[PDB]
């Protein structure tokens, strides 16, 4: 123990990095399905496949 | 909840009536029976004239004069 | 490089260049054109929709 | 300009005709320019909070990076789309207003006369 | 973070915990007047929080791991020389003086902090509405200039306007003859180097400045040297007062909130105690600044927020 | 255009010139607000009145109630002006001028 | 402020602009404005002294004026077209009176007199509020009306902004002024393009948004609002420094940073148009906006005025400041320059 | 000279503008409100509005009534000017008496006249329409309809005056 | 006044010099009165003759600096027989702001006003000349 008060970042907030790992992930995911959607779409409307 | 509604009604009486006519206005409209009839009285009000039709040939509940028996009525007007 | 290489690549590269350049200016004259007559899909500043007009037998005949 | 194209279709971030085109790949440089400038406003952020600028907010870091690929995705999507909306249009109005658009008969330089300025 | 507008919004309202406990008591007096045990005695009757007074140091006890920093970060200036030499070419005196006062204003929103957070009331020692009866005394023996007592002013008037007072002042009479006789028995060779004229400046500026224009604003206790000796009779004298002066009976949710979104930003507070007035008591030059902050950053603790550094042993920092 | 809008414009351009030039006096400008507001109000009745175009009957009506919820905020920042102020005079305003 | 009434207040703002924004009928941008003047005025007297109360008095009467020439506008376009939808205007003196209207609401010269004054009285938030977010209504209108604006008139409003806005802010040592007649000079950069391209007149819009939230949110997180306490902010927290060094020099117009994006596509534009002279003087003009941007970068970043004895206490507290978006804004400010065909998505 | 009714009031009107615009004192600026005000509700309720000019006579007579009592109550001077006490309050009101007679006379001699744009000079009892409504004054039906089609004016109205109220409450606090 | 530079710009140049002269005149008078207009607005004169004196002040400078230039350009173009030639305007403009030197009654602002004034008349006769557009319609 060094700091004479406790600071509000001692601790990692825990709720806060779940739901920024979470999110993260989910535009990942989302991102990665969006654009293979994209592509097939356009494979499809143009028969390059 | 009673014991709040004493105490306001010893209170502020005023309010309390206030609250309640307010109340019934707005929930008894949506619970009467006589509230289409507003609406049906209001539609069968005739400001403009009834315009009449070309008759082309095949309007089978369209008159030709207002005493035939088809067409809209207002006997639910005169019984009620 | 080769010079066969940086030639054939210099000859690509000045494709490349003078047909966006020929289509930079042919996109100047549709601008203009469009502008001038209207004709075209742009410059197309909004007018009155007709679905907004009633067509019902109004109250007086005349109109 | 195109204004009174997307008229007909309002508010369409991305129309249906936008799906007829390639999508930018997810090594798109202009993509990656992106994600950069997501890794530098977590750099910025680390910095002015007074974190270790590296180390600190590695989660925070990760997600200014994947919040701007992901808005910048669309927004490069949504950039191809006009632009191949601009030269759709472009060559419909030079393909049905030929008077306009003459066919110019390009002269070899053995007729063009060109007068020589001598720098002497 | 941990209050803001949707923590009031969300039912934390300030006055759901203002009690009768909740009174903010200032115990003020001469140099050496004795209440320096009276205001703790107050604090272990009333069941309140004690403030010690604020030395140069309070803002190293405050931050970091409390121990005092080294005075060429914190200060930048002596009490002791301010003893030794009161009319100094370096400007000690009022450089002293308006360190003292950012300190007494960190302070006194740490008491409001408190006071507003948690209920309790804070018992404090010399704050910031009578901090300037040093300042008027060292003017009268000429240690200062006008021009230092015109930044104080400055400073003053766009810091203590976002400011309560307390609820209670308690005042200690003690003549300059107690005073000398308590500094020739304190020990301390610097502190017996006060003058008379000094100390007759203080209770000057006391009873004829500071404590007729508080004693509308908030309820004085003045008391004598003997009687303060007996806590119970004060504290059985705060017990028993009807709180009726001062603008705190007119302190709503919303004016206590804004109060305390005020007080627990801390560089807010002191905002303006850093004013750009070029006074050459206060004035630190470029290259001197440049090097006092980067030895400053230097020290452990300090190089970064309160939860980053590796070289007091703070885990987790890739997930902060 | 009719005989009738001459003076219904001419009296919107006398209130306009007549706010637009104070003469040191904030109430005195709060009323020539208040007058363009019924120079407007009367304008575009006679207009919609005119051409028999009903549904827009219900504008000046709409129009003369966003008056007075400004006038209305006028007179709440014309009692601040005089509680700093022992008058209402727009020459006290001049604080702002460095 | 109570924060409901806070919420409220500044909900009712954002609904005056997207009332302005989205419908088709003039009485209903008159409402837009009417509610967004008459929610933003207490958002000005937030603090309750005598410089917001002026400030809150000046912008009242000319945004009532404005409003009223705007009415006026209407009616003669009523007139004139018998309808309400909100598209070009049939007649040149409701097009002059509906300009006028819209040129009092942005401030732009000669109209300029209120917006330092006003941007001096009310706090930093406020005038980011002022400076940002009312001018996206005006701006609306504009776009909507350009067919019938007359082109001596919009350009004779933009050089005159464009200059007046160059000259004002060299003469000042508080940051809200120098706020302020930056936006004098932006807004005429934006309605000078604004009959040529006025996608260019929304780039110019966005980036100026941008830049402008970065430097408030940059004084409001130093906590500054004249000059020479802004350059104190090397011995607080030297980050800032740069950050409002990057930010000025993009502010002026300097390549390679975002700012210099618009006025270089609007140069791009009025070329095209054949119109030479005018984006030349605009540049040459827009020198100046530079000239006090590195005044500020000079006091600021490149040099260390001398601090005071009491900054070492504020070397022992961090900032607790919700610096909203202030990374986002600050990369966005310096770092979109390779984007700049971005801008096909504003047309 | 009975058919150019509207335009006398009109006059009138004009007049009432001048009276509160060259800006005496609020007292009689309210006064020449109240009358350009209950003419003007003359000149509107011959073209059928009988709804749409009691209503501009009615808002504003309270709306005098409170400007009355803020001027008696905050801008109030020991010598009120009335019409005629300054030279500068005067000398515009005869100036813009003189221009609106003058204008008057333009038009009565010439029957049409150009100030920006064209005016004719006949009565405008000219532009009436020559039918007749039936069972309904028009203008009490389109004021009706902004209960059934105006329910986004009914909206944003009914929130401008709900926040007008909670801002100038927050205005008129000083704390 | 958009008919004031139209009948200065109506006349071919070094043909009659009276009526160039008077229109410049006129075209100074209106920029005079405008300037006179708004420095009566934003600074409040003292008293109404004062107000008047300043307006008759800068309304006889700018008409003077008219007066000269148009009488310069005219005789210059009569004496060079070069109507379509910026150097007429250059002298004309340096006139001109000799002239406004003599008004200022000092040297320094003659010089500066005699060299950017110039400048300024030269490029607007290129300006005529080429057809250059300042404010110009929009194209595409
Ligand atoms: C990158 C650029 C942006 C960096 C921002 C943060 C900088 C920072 O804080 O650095 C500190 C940090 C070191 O700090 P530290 O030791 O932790 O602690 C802080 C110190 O104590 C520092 O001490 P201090 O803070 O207590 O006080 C000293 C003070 C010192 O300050 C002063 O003394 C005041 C100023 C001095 C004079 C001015 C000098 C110039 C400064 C401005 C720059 C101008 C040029 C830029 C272009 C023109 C713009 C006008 O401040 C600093 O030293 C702060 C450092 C700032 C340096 C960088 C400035 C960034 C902003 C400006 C450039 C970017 C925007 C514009 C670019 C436009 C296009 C070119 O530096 C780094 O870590 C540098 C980065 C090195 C690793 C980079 C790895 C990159 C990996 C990329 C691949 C992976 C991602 C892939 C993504 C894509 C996937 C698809
Ligand atoms: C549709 C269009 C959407 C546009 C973007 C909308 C979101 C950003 C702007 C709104 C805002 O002010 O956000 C506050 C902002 C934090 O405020 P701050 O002061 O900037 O943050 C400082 C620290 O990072 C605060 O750190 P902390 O201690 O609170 O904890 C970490 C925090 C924890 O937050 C969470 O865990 C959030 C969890 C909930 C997420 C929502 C799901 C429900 O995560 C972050 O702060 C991550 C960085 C946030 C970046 C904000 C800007 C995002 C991109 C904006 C557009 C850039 C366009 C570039 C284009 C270039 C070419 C033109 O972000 C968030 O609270 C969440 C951001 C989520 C981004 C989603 C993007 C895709 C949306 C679809
Ligand atoms: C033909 C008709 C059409 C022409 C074009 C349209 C007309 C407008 C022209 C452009 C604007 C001119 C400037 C107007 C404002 C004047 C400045 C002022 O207020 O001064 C008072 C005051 C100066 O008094 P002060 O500060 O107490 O100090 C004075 C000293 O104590 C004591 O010092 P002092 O005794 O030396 O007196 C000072 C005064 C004395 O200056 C004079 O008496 C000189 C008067 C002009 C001389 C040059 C005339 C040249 C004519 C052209 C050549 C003729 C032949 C042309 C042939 C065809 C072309 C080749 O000098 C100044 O005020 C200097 C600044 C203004 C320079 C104006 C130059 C105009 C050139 C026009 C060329 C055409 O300055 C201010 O208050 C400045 C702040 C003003 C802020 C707002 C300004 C807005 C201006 C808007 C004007 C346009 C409105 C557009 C409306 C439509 C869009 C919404
Ligand atoms: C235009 C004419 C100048 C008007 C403003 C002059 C400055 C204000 C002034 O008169 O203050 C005195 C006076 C009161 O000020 P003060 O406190 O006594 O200050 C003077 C001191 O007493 C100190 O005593 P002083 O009078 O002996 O010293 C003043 C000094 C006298 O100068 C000297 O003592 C030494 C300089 C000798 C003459 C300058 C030689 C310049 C040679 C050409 C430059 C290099 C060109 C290289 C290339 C050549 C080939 C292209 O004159 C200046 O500083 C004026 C400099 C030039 C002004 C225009 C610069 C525009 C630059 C735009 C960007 C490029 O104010 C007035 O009289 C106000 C009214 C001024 C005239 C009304 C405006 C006329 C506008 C006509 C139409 C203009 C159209 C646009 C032309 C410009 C854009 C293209
Ligand atoms: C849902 C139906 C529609 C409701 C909205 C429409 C209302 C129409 C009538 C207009 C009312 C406008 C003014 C209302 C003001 C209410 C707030 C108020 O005045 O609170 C204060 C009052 C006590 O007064 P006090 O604090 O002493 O004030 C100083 C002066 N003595 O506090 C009180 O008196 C207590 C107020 C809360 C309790 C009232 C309970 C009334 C219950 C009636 C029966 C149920 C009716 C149905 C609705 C549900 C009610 C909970
Ligand atoms: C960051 C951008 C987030 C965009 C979210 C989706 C918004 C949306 O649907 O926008 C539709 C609009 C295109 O619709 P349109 O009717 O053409 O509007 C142009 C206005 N003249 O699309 C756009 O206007 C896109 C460009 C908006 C960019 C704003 C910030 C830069
Ligand atoms: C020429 C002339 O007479 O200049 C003198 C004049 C100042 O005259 P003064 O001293 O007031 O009598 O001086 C002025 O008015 C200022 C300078 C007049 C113009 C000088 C032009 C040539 C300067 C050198 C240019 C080198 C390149
Ligand atoms: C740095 C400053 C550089 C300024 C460069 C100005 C160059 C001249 C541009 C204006 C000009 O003179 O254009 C020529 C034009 C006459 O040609 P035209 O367009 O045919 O006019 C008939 C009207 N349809 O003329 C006109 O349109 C009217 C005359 C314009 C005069 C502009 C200058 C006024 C005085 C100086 C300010
Ligand atoms: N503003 C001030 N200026 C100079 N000395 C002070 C100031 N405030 C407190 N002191 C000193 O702090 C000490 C307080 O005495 P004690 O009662 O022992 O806490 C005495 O030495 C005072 O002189």
């Amino acid at each position: 123990k060094f700091y004479i008060q406790e600071p509000p970042h001692g601790s990692p907030n825990w709720l806060k990095v779940g739901l920024t790992l979470g999110t993260s992930a989910f535009l990942w995911i989302y991102l990665i399905k969006q654009h293979n959607e994209d592509v097939l779409e356009y494979k499809r409307r143009n028969g390059l496949e | 909840v009673a014991a709040f509604l004493k105490n306001v009604w010893a209170k502020e009486p005023v309010l309390v009536a206030s609250f309640a006519i307010a109340g019934l206005a707005v929930i008894l409209p949506t619970l009467s029976p006589y509230t289409k009839y507003s609406l049906m009285i209001n539609r069968a009000t005739p400001y403009n004239y009834p315009v009449p039709l070309r008759d082309d040939g095949n309007m089978p509940d369209v008159p030709s004069h207002p005493q035939d028996p088809q067409g809209p009525s207002l006997e639910w007007l005169k019984r009620l | 490089d080769a010079p066969e290489k940086n030639y054939e690549r210099t000859m690509a590269i000045l494709q490349i260049e003078s047909e966006k350049a020929e289509l930079r200016l042919k996109e100047l004259e549709v601008r203009r054109l469009m502008r001038a007559k209207g004709d075209g899909p742009w410059f197309q500043y909004p007018t009155i929709d007709k679905a907004l007009i009633d067509h019902s037998p109004k109250a007086t005949p005349d109109n | 300009m195109m204004t009174g194209r997307q008229a007909r279709a309002p508010l369409q971030f991305l129309p249906d005709e936008a799906r007829s085109l390639p999508p930018p790949k997810l090594t798109d440089p202009r993509l990656a320019y992106i994600g950069f400038l997501g890794y530098c406003s977590g750099l910025i952020d680390n910095a002015i909070r007074r974190r270790p600028v590296l180390s600190a907010g590695l989660h925070r870091q990760f997600l200014y990076i994947t919040s701007f690929v992901f808005v910048g995705y669309y927004l490069l999507k949504r950039q191809d789309y006009m632009y191949a909306v601009r030269d759709h249009d472009m060559f419909s109005y030079i393909k049905s207003h030929p008077e306009d658009f003459p066919e110019k008969d390009k002269k070899t330089y053995r007729e063009v006369f060109e007068e020589f300025h001598p720098v002497r | 973070l941990q209050y803001g507008p949707l923590a009031y919004i969300l039912g934390e309202k300030t006055t759901k915990k203002m009690t009768e406990n909740s009174k903010l008591i200032t115990v003020d007096g001469n140099i050496c007047s004795g209440k320096s045990k009276l205001a703790k005695e107050v604090a272990e009757k009333l069941g309140l929080k004690h403030f010690p007074e604020a030395g140069i140091h309070y803002a190293d006890s405050t931050t970091g791991d409390g121990k005092p920093l080294p005075v060429r970060f914190s200060g930048n200036c002596s009490l002791e020389k301010f003893y030794d030499d009161p009319k100094s070419n370096d400007g000690n005196s009022y450089r002293l003086q308006a360190w003292l006062y950012a300190s007494r204003l960190l302070q006194y929103a740490d008491a409001l902090e408190h006071l507003l957070s948690t209920g309790q009331g804070v018992v404090l020692e010399r704050s910031i509405y009578s901090d300037f009866v040093f300042l008027e005394a060292m003017y009268r023996q000429g240690f200062i200039r006008k021009q230092c007592v015109d930044h104080y002013n400055q400073v003053k008037k766009v810091t203590v306007c976002e400011y309560l007072p307390p609820h209670v002042v308690i005042y200690v009479d003690v003549p300059v003859s107690e005073v000398q006789s308590r500094i020739q028995k304190k020990g301390n060779p610097h502190e017996m180097k006060i003058t008379s004229a000094y100390l007759q400046d203080i209770e000057n500026v006391y009873k004829g400045t500071f404590l007729p224009e508080m004693s509308e604003k908030c309820e004085v206790l003045q008391y004598s040297a003997w009687e303060a000796e007996d806590a119970e009779k004060v504290v059985e004298d705060i017990q028993y007062l009807k709180y009726d002066k001062g603008p705190w009976l007119d302190q709503d949710d919303r004016k206590l909130h804004n109060l305390r979104m005020l007080v627990q930003d801390k560089l807010e507070v002191l905002n303006y105690t850093s004013i750009p007035v070029f006074l050459p008591e206060v004035t630190i030059g470029a290259h001197q600044s440049d090097r006092v902050f980067q030895e400053f950053t230097e020290l452990p603790g300090r190089k970064y927020r309160a939860g980053y550094n590796e070289d007091v042993g703070d885990k987790w920092i890739w997930l902060k | 255009m009719s005989l009738v809008y001459m003076n219904i414009m001419m009296a919107f351009t006398v209130s306009l010139t007549g706010l637009l030039m104070y003469r040191s006096h904030l109430m005195s400008s709060l009323l020539c607000l208040e007058g363009m507001m019924l120079s407007l109000f009367i304008l575009a009745t006679l207009m919609i009145l005119n051409s028999h175009f009903t549904l827009a009957s219900m504008m000046p009506i709409i129009l003369l109630v966003f008056a007075a919820c400004e006038a209305a905020l006028g007179l709440s920042l014309l009692v601040m002006v005089s509680n700093t102020y022992g008058t209402d005079y727009v020459q006290n305003l001049n604080l702002l001028q460095c | 402020m109570n924060p409901i009434i806070l919420i409220i207040i500044l909900m009712t703002v954002m609904l005056g602009t997207i009332i302005v924004m989205i419908s088709t009928h003039w009485l209903l941008i008159w409402i837009g404005f009417e509610m967004n003047m008459l929610a933003i005025i207490p958002i000005m007297m937030k603090k309750h002294n005598p410089r917001a109360t002026e400030a809150s008095t000046k912008y009242f009467l000319t945004q009532s004026t404005a409003s009223m020439l705007l009415m006026m506008a209407i009616i003669i376009n009523l007139m004139f077209s018998g309808q309400w939808t909100v598209m070009k205007l049939f007649n040149p003196m409701a097009s002059m009176l509906m300009t006028m209207a819209l040129a009092m609401k942005l401030g732009m010269a000669p109209f300029h007199f209120w917006v330092p004054e006003v941007t001096q009285g009310i706090p930093l938030s406020s005038g980011l509020i002022l400076l940002t977010w009312q001018k996206l209504a005006p701006m609306s209108v504009l776009y909507q009306i350009l067919p019938s604006i007359n082109l001596d008139l919009i350009l004779t409003l933009s050089i005159l902004s464009i200059t007046i806005g160059g000259w004002g802010g060299l003469n000042q040592t508080q940051l809200r002024k120098i706020m302020a007649y930056s936006s004098i000079a932006h807004m005429g950069w934006m309605t000078a393009v604004l009959l040529y391209n006025p996608t260019m007149t929304l780039l110019n819009l966005i980036i100026y948004i941008i830049m402008t939230s970065t430097m408030f949110t940059l004084f409001m997180a130093n906590s500054t609002t004249t000059t020479l306490s802004l350059s104190h902010t090397w011995n607080k927290a030297p980050i800032m420094t740069i950050l409002v060094l990057i930010t000025l020099l993009s502010m002026g117009g300097l390549p390679p940073l975002s700012g210099f994006m618009p006025k270089w596509m609007i140069i791009q534009e009025m070329t095209k148009n054949d119109s030479i002279i005018l984006p030349t003087l605009m540049a040459i003009t827009a020198l100046l906006n530079l000239y006090f941007y590195m005044r500020l970068t000079y006091s600021t970043a490149l040099t260390m005025f001398p601090s005071t004895n009491n900054m070492k206490m504020k070397w022992q507290f961090p900032t607790t400041k919700r610096m909203t978006l202030l990374p986002t804004m600050t990369v966005l400010s310096t770092m979109l320059l390779p984007l700049t065909p971005i801008l096909s998505i504003l047309e | 000279m009975m058919t150019y009714i509207v335009f006398i009031l009109s006059i009138i009107f004009v007049m009432g503008f001048v009276g509160f615009s060259s800006k005496p004192s609020p007292i009689y600026g309210g006064l020449g409100l109240i009358v350009s005000g209950g003419v003007g509700c003359g000149i509107v309720l011959n073209f059928g509005g009988s709804f749409l000019g009691l209503m501009v006579f009615l808002i504003y007579l309270g709306g005098m009534m409170v400007v009355f009592g803020y001027t008696t109550a905050m801008a109030t001077e020991q010598y009120p000017e009335v019409w005629v006490s300054n030279k500068v309050v005067l000398g515009t009101f005869i100036t813009g008496l003189l221009m609106e007679f003058l204008m008057v006379y333009y038009v009565l001699k010439d029957k049409e006249v150009e100030i920006v744009f064209k005016f004719n000079g006949m009565g405008d009892w000219v532009i009436y329409d020559t039918g007749d409504s039936g069972f309904f004054s028009e203008e009490a039906m389109g004021i009706a309809a902004l209960y059934s089609y105006g329910t986004w004016l009914v909206i944003v109205t009914g929130w401008s005056l709900l926040i007008g109220v909670v801002v100038i409450m927050e205005i008129t606090r000083g704390n | 006044a958009k008919t004031l530079l139209h009948q200065y710009w109506d006349i071919p140049e070094g043909t009659e010099c009276h009526r160039k002269t008077y229109a410049a005149t006129s075209i100074g008078g209106a920029s005079g009165l405008v300037v006179s207009a708004y420095s009566v607005a934003l600074k409040t004169p003292t008293s109404f003759l004062e107000g008047v004196a300043r307006t008759g002040r800068y309304t006889f400078t700018a008409a003077a600096i008219g007066a000269i230039f148009g009488l310069t350009s005219c005789i210059s173009a009569q004496v060079r027989e070069k109507p379509d030639d910026p150097l007429n305007y250059l002298i004309g403009g340096c006139a001109g702001g000799l002239t406004l030197g003599a008004r200022t009654r000092s040297y320094g602002i003659g010089a500066a006003a005699c060299a950017y004034m110039g400048l300024t008349a030269a490029l607007v006769k290129m300006g005529q000349l080429e057809g250059w557009k300042v404010f110009a319609e929009p194209k595409v």
